[PDB]
């Protein structure tokens, strides 16, 4: 945004120009999928998943 | 001048609804400001009143306007600088100053060039952009029916 | 400056996603608005986040 807000003309922009939500949803699917903590859930009983 | 159920001409965003006049004061001054939304992207712009006409506010144009830029549409020896960077920059320029007759101007060239050529990608958004908010502007002139308003600037374009 | 997250509704149900391998997912949406200090507006829009 920072780099976005100053380099393009004033009285142009909007909200839509200026936000780039692409690093948001890519953020977080890249810790869904992908990350240690986010994990494969194991279930072959009910209280494996518990 | 500005008041409640008006349609004025917002740059660089096209026609413009007003639904109020936001009295909102702040730093101790009664900041007369007016609530202000487009149709485009949904966004609602409130300008204080002073420097309304400062930030270029502008009120849609009559029938003089609107054979005003027919004549200037189509008005022929359209002539352009070759370099197609220049010519992008220039009508880039034209396109943000937000003038009725320099957005004609725009999308008179750029329809007489695509029209003959078939230009490109940029020059084609280019030319999406500024026949939406001139087809909106036509609309609020016409006062009604902006696909009626579309066919006939493309009536006017072939001439 | 953003303001207000808010959600929708899911896109889809929890067994037609795990049928169709889709993501059990729901849209944000966030009012975001822009202020110009020099001369003064609001841009107050609904920014699909």
């Amino acid at each position: 945004v920072r780099e976005r807000m100053t380099t393009q003309d004033v009285e142009a922009i909007t909200p839509q120009t200026l936000i780039n939500i692409r690093p948001v949803v890519a953020a977080i699917k890249e810790f869904f999928g992908t990350s240690q903590l986010s994990q494969f859930m194991d279930q072959n009983n009910p209280l494996s998943g518990l | 001048i500005f008041k409640v159920g008006d349609t004025v001409v917002y740059p660089h965003h096209g026609a413009a609804l007003v639904e109020a006049i936001e009295t909102r004061t702040i730093k101790g001054e009664q900041k007369e400001y007016l609530v202000l939304k487009v149709a485009q992207g949904d966004l609602t712009v409130r300008v204080p009143a002073e420097n309304a006409e400062y930030v270029g506010v502008r009120d849609v144009v009559g029938q003089e306007g609107l054979d005003k830029v027919f004549q200037v549409l189509r008005a022929p020896h359209t002539e352009e600088p070759t370099n197609w960077s220049r010519r992008y920059k220039a009508n880039l320029e034209k396109l943000a100053s937000g003038d009725v007759n320099k957005v004609a101007e725009v999308v008179r060239d750029l329809w007489r060039r695509d029209q003959e050529r078939g230009l490109s990608a940029g020059e084609k958004r280019m030319l999406a952009k500024a026949r939406q908010i001139l087809v909106g502007e036509l609309a609020l002139a016409e006062s009604t029916d902006d696909a009626k308003a579309e066919t006939i600037l493309d009536e006017v374009l072939a001439a | 400056s953003f303001s207000d997250p808010r959600f929708d509704d899911v896109k889809a149900p929890v067994d037609e996603c795990k049928d169709k391998d889709m993501t059990y997912a729901a849209p944000l949406f966030v009012t975001a608005e822009f202020i110009n200090n020099n001369t003064g507006e609001i841009k107050s829009q609904t920014v699909f986040m």
